[PDB]
């Protein structure tokens, strides 16, 4: 039951602040900082790199489980919202809030060691 | 300690903060004083296992040690309870490996709600500096 792709990474602009978007594609980067963990979500080579925010105090819990089994390269689809009042654009332009999040699949990275 | 305002913003622009990453002084203290009020023993545990630490509220699954999270990855690789010393340097160490992770200061939730696009430079007015 994961939804269809609304939009492209590149597509999520400050022009649809206020509205759910549907994103997948592969995880490009994970941050955990404790409070906020941000997953930033790539479709398309050398393209946007789109951060979603996880806050606690805003997020619900269960995704902060999801984001635990999150690596580098996994393949989701991520339904949130697009966030992108001032301050927002002083560095990311946009931020998505999520409701969902889906795991396609897990990427089998090979450790160098 | 607790660290007055500018008594901070002294320690803070002697460790090299001012600018680092393209964050201006006031930012660094304006997240201090809203993750720790300038507390440098402050020490808050999450409903998650994670416990936050120190004077800019680090958290102890990805960044420091604190032997009780699960899924340690101590990043800045120190124990946590370095984070709790009168002396700001492993804090402010770890805090630029933070800052430098790629997602700026919004690793700070204080700094993002409270800090973030509003006149940062009053937390360093009135400083001798």
């Amino acid at each position: 039951v994961s939804p269809k792709k609304t939009h492209w990474t590149a597509e999520i602009t400050p022009n649809l602040h206020g509205s759910e978007v549907v994103v997948a594609g592969w995880v490009a980067h994970l941050g955990d900082y404790g409070r906020v963990k941000i997953v930033k979500v790539s479709d398309r080579e050398g393209g946007a790199a789109v951060p979603v925010y996880l806050e606690r105090g805003k997020t619900p819990d269960h995704l902060f489980k999801v984001f635990a089994e999150l690596s580098r390269e996994d393949v989701v689809v991520i339904k949130g919202i697009v966030e992108a009042g001032w301050p927002v654009a002083l560095d990311t332009g946009v931020e998505i809030f999520p409701s969902e999040i889906w795991i396609l699949n897990k990427a089998k990275p090979l450790p160098i060691d | 300690k607790v660290f007055g305002r500018c008594e901070l913003a002294a320690a803070m622009k002697r460790h090299g903060l001012d600018n680092y990453r393209g964050y201006s002084l006031g930012n660094w203290v304006c997240a201090a004083k809203f993750e720790s009020n300038f507390n440098t023993q402050a020490t808050n545990r999450n409903t998650d296992g994670s416990t936050d630490y120190g004077i800019l509220q680090i958290n102890s699954r990805w960044w420091c040690n604190d032997g009780r999270t699960p899924g340690s990855r101590n990043l800045c690789n120190i124990p946590c309870s370095a984070l709790l010393s009168s002396d700001i340097t492993a804090s402010v160490n770890c805090a630029k490996k933070i800052v430098s992770d790629g997602n700026g200061m919004n690793a700070w939730v204080a700094w993002r709600n409270r800090c973030k696009g509003t006149d940062v430079q009053a937390w360093i007015r009135g400083c001798r500096l």
